[PDB]
């Protein structure tokens, strides 16, 4: 069972001016089905894709018994 | 007031240190845009009437534009809930798959010629007839050889058969020792009956489902159950069969009902997976002191213990007719197999 | 689930009783060939064999003689049934807060990826310092 | 037990013929909370009485056993009618002066240890759960019970279709009633069948039929084996931490004994006052009637010491205990502070354990091994 | 916690269940400690009026306290004092694990088909008598039908004569299928035969004259041996030959076969049982303590800390802290929950007895006509 639940993320410096832009884009592509499209294409499916052997001796033993019976 | 979110708030005040007064919102529900005005738990934080909005708030795009959310701590998406359906099969009962089946057919085929060969030393019909007789509890008139060698080879056929029958009881006993399809509803009224499904249409769940699939939203207006329990009771009574709501509430509701009669679609289906969070003032500057504090409780043993105290319900997920009617498929080839033999014999002499 | 010595007593039982059955009818007011023909099969439950008990003493022979199989043939069905009840703890699949995880003596010797975050998680958790 | 018509209260012998030892036991009768109480002499006997007699002979002191006014154990019982609080029940009587020694099942805990001594325990035990035992009936099944009864007419019809056309093909290509004996007989696996088929079409059909024979009986053997394996209601409350206890659902009612040690244990805890706040109204005056209430299906669970509940479950085979022990503390002889008898009393109990004396008491007053 | 060792000093470190309790007490009593391992002796044995071991230092004013594996008993209470026990301990025995046709079901079944023996025999003759073998031969087939055997026997004719026997035919197969299904249930309901019942068993009390003698022993210089030497003095004399040196060396001797019993503490044998490969060792009676005497902390005579230390321990039980300690340190892995000659030898007991029943019937022919 899982015991450390925490997601991923894009890392950047503290003074990065692109932080607010990027969060909105992820949260806007997370609901219009884009994440499902990437999920199915890449990660989703990726399918993996003695006694009995002695019956020959038994026939020989039966033949030997047959030969003995024929002789006797 | 007590529960899950309140427990986090009490814990947060210990590490940070402040004074808090709860301000239960009179206006309806969490948030909604009325073309210029925000209301609910988010309306009173954009208009500088509060400093924090704790509760069951969900992260979105419009909300995150005008307020600053914290780090999510509970997963939440979109899910559908249905009732519980009304066999444990074995196709041919498959002792060890069609592997031993090839062995017995090949073995019994070779011995007939071998047994017929030794009869010339001393029968095309008698040798084959007795051989499949004893291995199947006899019960048929079959010639019994008067020789010594012939009787020994036939004799060892029975003990192999019965232990096979005893083993043929093991696999059936094995399966019982070891000891669900939702292909329907996948259509916007394209299914044969008038399908009904409804929501509580004020929150993000409607807004997310209003942009995409516009046709479904327009039809969905006929069902506007303005509660959670009221929609629940109507679902059991057969009035409704599909309920779409939060995946952190529908799952909980379907995890404490009696009889395990309510199971959500699939095995925990989630669509958007936008977690919860805490709304802020967009200029509160309390965002940083909360993130480090919250990221600690997700670390080792704090958050992973509270959910056991509150969301830990029970009644989770878990011979018929086709089991014995599996060899019946081999009954449909019985008369057909024998019919062609007569035709083959007829053409042997005629042609 | 069989034992050769235990298989010997049943294996040699037929030979002992076959000769005894044939010679018993001599004093009554059975050829050796028949005694090895219709006696081996019946215990083995086979159609090979001929004749039926004839003497009154031979008639009483069949009670215990027949009674051998069904009391023992079910035993093997019971005997085999014992093992399928046994599944072995090979699928122990023990994990999370288990003594197997905190058993630091050359049993599992499991490893993780260096640096990473699981190394930080174990280092931070002071309760699992030994691991 | 009530006394006889005279002063004495009858005599009897144990399993080995030894005379049971009894002592006159004065106390209130016909408790009935809400009615006047009268003192009538009775007699008491059992585990603690036998142990008490041993101490009296060893240390050479005399006694006069008397019961308690109110059938409750000790409890702090802070009330607004007094300054802070005052002891009640057995514990208060010891401090008042009317009692010098306390001999009864009495748990060792923190609150009572701040005013009285406790010597050393006789036996060690803990708390557990008592619930109503499931249905004694095994729901044993009769013939025609397993498998659908309606489709067994299809099996009856299965031989019907095979019988009709078996000899129907024996007339055109080459009696009708003369063929069903073999067809019916073979599924009986009897010697009635005597007609060996001659046509190749029927010869093949006869043999492929044989494969159908043994499957059902072997399956029916397994189906009968299914009847003696699958039985699991899975109704087992596992420990205190079970989520059923945490949520105060109305379908089940939890109860305990008023003013006992378990009541103190739950009240002291700063978290557990979420379920028993609803179960506080559902309590009892004694543990001698809660068992009757559970037997009458008016309750669902009971919390009490494993020393008593285990004995009750063995005696009457209508209840089964479940759960696991979660608060272990033995009993003990209680006395006031600075009492000089403490050193001698503790040594005798320790010396009794090694002598095997407690083994005799266990096997004549606790272990009955009935309806196991 | 740093754990000084005497004899020069070499620094060592101590940890475990007892140490964890000790540091918890020190946070509520406001005192410190200078732990040091005992060098001479262990656990104490009063010899010639002088003590030794762990308890031999508290008596002679050298430690003032002692925490560890100490068993409360009378002989030490006079010399030193003991606090409230915080764990249970008795005395048990450790053993290995061991390696009847009517035993499944009961005698209730076998009194039924006896009726069918007379009933089926009378039915066939009564039907045959009307239309008009019998006792001579017809009894063979109807009893032979009970057993699905391929014996070559006559098949009686009759359009309706063999109708009922066909009805009588399928009663056996459903009977035998039922008669074999219940057998597998008893293997599910199999019990453990065990060998002994306790210290009072005759086998323990019998040194000799009881076949190859029972091989039981223990380690000396402890409470688990002085207790035995005061009640069963004749038994202690015999067991002196099978003496060991430690728990670990004696434990492996059980598997080899030199020993088949081990009388020791009842709270440390549980740890050995729960932390062994394949849980091949099980205590007698599933954890049966005999002389219940718990552990404790020994304090010097007339010490003021005694009133405070025991009160703190009882606070731990109420606060529910002891559960975490025992769960962390005292939890095992396995839990206590192959046809042989002895079991089916009893099957042959009746078959061998039934063999002799054929011999007595032979003499009946002597008086058939003579008498
Ligand atoms: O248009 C079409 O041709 C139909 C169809 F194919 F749409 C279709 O039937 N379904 N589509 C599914 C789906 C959605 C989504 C969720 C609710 C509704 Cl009402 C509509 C759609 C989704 C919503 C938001 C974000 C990601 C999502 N990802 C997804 O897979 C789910 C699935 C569905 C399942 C149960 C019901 Cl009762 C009704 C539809
Ligand atoms: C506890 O037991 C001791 C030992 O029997 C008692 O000590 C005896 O007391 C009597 C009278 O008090 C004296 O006559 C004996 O000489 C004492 N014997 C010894 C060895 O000292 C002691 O009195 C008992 N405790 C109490 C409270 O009576
Ligand atoms: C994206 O980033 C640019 C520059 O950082 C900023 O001007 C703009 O407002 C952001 N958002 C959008 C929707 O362009
Ligand atoms: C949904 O929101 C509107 C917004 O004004 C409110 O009037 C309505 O009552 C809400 N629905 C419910 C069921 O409260
Ligand atoms: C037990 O004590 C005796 C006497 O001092 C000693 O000879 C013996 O070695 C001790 N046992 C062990 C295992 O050290
Ligand atoms: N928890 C969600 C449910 C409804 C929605 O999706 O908005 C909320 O109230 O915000
Ligand atoms: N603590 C007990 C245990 C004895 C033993 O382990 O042999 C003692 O020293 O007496």
């Amino acid at each position: 069972e899982l015991f450390f639940r925490s997601g991923f993320g894009i890392g950047m410096r503290k003074d990065s001016p692109w932080k607010q832009n990027v969060s909105l884009s992820i949260l806007k592509s997370h609901e219009n089905g884009f994440m499902e499209d990437l999920d199915k294409t890449w990660v989703r499916y990726q399918e993996c894709d003695g006694v009995f052997m002695l019956v020959a001796g038994g026939i020989v033993a039966g033949i030997f018994l047959i030969f003995i019976e024929i002789a006797y | 007031c007590k529960g899950f979110c309140i427990d986090i708030l009490k814990r947060l005040a210990h590490t940070i240190g402040f004074s808090y007064d709860l301000y239960l919102v009179t206006n309806g529900k969490h948030g909604k845009k009325i073309d210029g005005v925000w209301n609910g738990m988010i309306g009173e934080v954009f208009y500088q009437r509060a400093d924090m909005a704790i509760g069951s708030l969900t992260i979105n795009e419009e909300r995150s534009e005008i307020v600053d959310f914290s780090v999510p701590f509970v997963e939440t998406g979109i899910s559908v809930m249905v009732a519980r359906s009304n066999v444990s099969p074995s196709a041919f009962l498959e002792p060890y798959s069609p592997a031993v089946w090839v062995m017995m057919f090949v073995m019994c085929l070779t011995v007939v010629a071998v047994t017929v060969f030794i009869f010339e030393y001393l029968t095309i019909g008698k040798s084959i007839w007795l051989l499949w007789a004893l291995v199947f509890n006899n019960s048929v008139p079959v010639e019994n050889p008067r020789g010594t060698t012939s009787k020994i080879m036939v004799l060892v056929w029975a003990f192999f058969a019965v232990i096979f029958l005893a083993s043929y009881t093991a696999n059936l006993a094995a399966f019982m020792i070891q000891e669900l399809s939702d292909r329907k509803f996948q259509r916007p009224q394209e299914q044969y009956p008038p399908l009904k499904f409804g929501t509580v249409p004020n929150g993000s769940t409607e807004k997310n489902i209003r942009s995409n699939y516009p046709d479904m939203h327009s039809y969905m207006v006929r069902y506007n159950q303005p509660r959670v329990e009221e929609a629940l009771t109507q679902l059991k009574a057969g009035k409704l069969d599909a309920f779409i709501y939060d995946a952190a509430v529908l799952n909980y509701m379907a995890r404490k009902d009696e009889g395990c009669k309510l199971v959500t679609i699939g095995s925990g289906k989630v669509f958007a997976t936008t977690g919860y969070g805490i709304a802020l003032h967009k200029g509160s500057r309390w965002k940083r002191p909360i993130d480090l504090a919250l990221l600690q409780f997700l670390g080792d043993d704090e958050i992973e213990m509270l959910e056991r105290l509150w969301l830990s319900g029970i009644c989770h997920n878990d011979l018929d007719i086709d089991n014995m009617a599996g060899v019946f498929y081999m009954l449909l080839v019985a008369m057909g197999l024998s019919l062609l033999v007569f035709a083959w014999e007829h053409l042997v002499y005629w042609r | 689930p069989f034992q050769s010595t235990l298989w010997l007593l049943v294996g040699l039982s037929v030979h002992v009783v076959a000769v005894m059955l044939y010679l018993l009818d001599r004093f009554s007011p059975l050829t050796l060939s028949s005694a090895m023909w219709f006696s081996w099969g019946v215990l083995l439950n086979s159609g090979i064999g001929e004749g039926a008990p004839r003497s009154f003493s031979a008639r009483i022979l069949g009670m215990v003689w027949a009674g051998f199989a069904m009391i023992i043939v079910a035993s093997y069905t019971a005997n085999l049934a014992a093992f399928l009840v046994l599944d072995r703890p090979e699928e122990r699949i023990t994990g999370i807060n288990d003594p197997r995880l905190r058993n630091p003596s050359d049993k599992f010797i499991y490893a993780t990826v260096k640096q990473s975050s699981v190394d930080i998680y174990f280092r931070r958790q002071v309760e699992l310092s030994t691991m | 037990k009530p006394t006889l018509s005279d002063g004495t209260c009858k005599e009897e012998f144990t399993v080995n013929g030894d005379p049971v030892k009894k002592v006159i036991c004065t106390g209130p009768n016909d408790t009935s909370p809400g009615s006047p109480r009268h003192t009538v002499p009775q007699c008491c006997y059992g585990f603690c009485i036998d142990l008490l007699i041993k101490l009296a002979r060893t240390m050479n002191f005399t006694y006069e056993v008397h019961l308690v006014a109110d059938g409750k154990f000790g409890t702090q019982e802070r009330v607004n009618n007094s300054n802070k609080k005052e002891w009640n029940g057995m514990m208060g009587e010891l401090l008042s002066g009317q009692a010098d020694m306390i001999v009864a099942p009495l748990t060792i805990n923190n609150e009572r240890a701040q005013y009285i001594e406790f010597s050393k325990p006789f036996k060690y035990q803990g708390l557990t759960i008592l619930v109503k035992k499931e249905i004694p009936r095994s729901t044993l099944d009769s013939f025609m019970q397993p498998f659908q009864s309606t489709l067994w007419l299809l099996v009856g019809l299965s031989v019907h279709v095979v019988a009709v056309m078996l000899y129907l093909l024996d007339r055109f290509s080459p009696t009708l009633s003369s063929a069903m004996w073999f067809s019916w007989g073979v599924l009986l696996n009897s010697g009635i069948g005597e007609g060996a088929p001659r046509s190749f079409s029927a010869r093949i059909l006869g043999m492929v039929w044989a494969g159908f024979a043994m499957i059902i009986v072997a399956s029916y053997t397994a189906n009968l084996a299914a009847f003696l394996v699958l039985d699991r209601p899975e109704e087992r409350i596992t420990g205190i931490n079970d989520p059923r206890l945490r949520n105060p659902s109305d379908k089940f009612i939890y109860a305990t004994v008023k003013q006992s040690s378990v009541d103190i244990y739950f009240r002291r805890q700063v978290e557990l006052s979420t379920m028993y706040r609803h179960m506080e109204k559902h309590n009892y005056e004694s543990a001698a009637e809660a068992i009757q209430a559970v037997r009458d299906n008016k309750l669902h669970a009971f919390i009490w010491d494993s020393a008593v509940l285990e004995f009750e479950a063995s005696q009457k085979c209508d209840l089964v205990t479940t759960g696991e022990l979660f608060f272990r503390s033995g009993f003990g002889i209680g006395m006031r502070k600075d009492s000089p008898w403490k050193q001698n009393v503790s040594l005798s109990i320790l010396k009794s354990h090694e002598n095997g004396f407690m083994e005799d008491l266990d096997k004549t007053w606790v272990r009955y091994q009935e309806c196991d | 916690v740093p754990c000084q060792k005497r004899i020069g000093y070499i620094k060592k470190c101590c940890k475990g269940f007892c140490i964890d309790i000790l540091k918890k007490i020190s946070k509520s009593v406001k005192f410190t400690y200078d732990l040091y391992l005992v060098t001479n002796g262990k656990h104490g044995k009063k010899i010639n009026g002088t003590w030794n071991g762990m308890i031999g230092e508290v008596v002679m004013k050298r430690a003032y306290m002692a925490v560890g594996s100490l068993t409360i008993n009378e002989e030490r209470s006079e010399v030193v004092d003991f606090s409230v026990p915080f764990i249970e301990t008795g005395i048990s025995v450790m053993v290995s694990r061991s390696n009847a046709f009517l035993e499944p079901f009961s005698a209730d079944v076998w009194v039924m088909m006896f009726v069918m023996l007379l009933i089926v025999s009378a039915v066939a003759v009564f039907v045959f008598e009307y239309f008009s073998f019998t006792i001579g031969k017809a009894i063979w087939l109807l009893w032979g039908l009970v057993f699905n055997n391929s014996v070559p026997v006559q098949n009686p004719k009759g359009t309706t004569s063999k109708i009922m026997v066909s009805v009588w035919a399928f009663f056996a197969v459903i009977f035998l299928a039922s008669y074999t299904a219940n057998l597998a249930a008893f293997m599910i309901q199999e019990e453990y035969v065990d060998q002994v019942s306790g210290l009072s068993d005759k086998k323990f009390q019998r040194p000799n004259d009881f076949s190859p003698p029972f091989r039981f022993g223990t380690v000396p210089n402890g409470s688990t041996e002085r207790n035995i030497r005061n009640n069963y003095a004749e038994m202690h004399a015999y067991m002196g030959k099978f003496n060991q040196r430690g728990v670990d060396d004696a434990l492996l001797s059980l598997k080899t076969g030199k020993l088949d019993a081990f009388i020791y503490d009842a709270a440390v044998l549980n740890y050995m049982a729960g932390r062994d490969e394949g849980c091949k060792l099980v205590t007698i009676g599933s954890g049966k303590v005999f002389a219940s005497t718990g552990y404790g902390i020994a304090i010097q005579k007339d010490s003021g800390w005694k009133r405070q230390v025991d009160l703190a321990i009882l606070q731990l039980f109420g606060d529910g802290e002891m559960e975490e300690l025992e769960a962390l340190w005292l939890t095992g892995i396995c839990h206590n929950e192959q046809l042989d000659i002895d079991n089916m030898a009893g099957v042959f007991y009746m078959l061998g007895a039934a063999m002799a029943l054929s011999l007595i019937t032979f003499i009946s022919e002597h008086l058939f006509y003579w008498q």
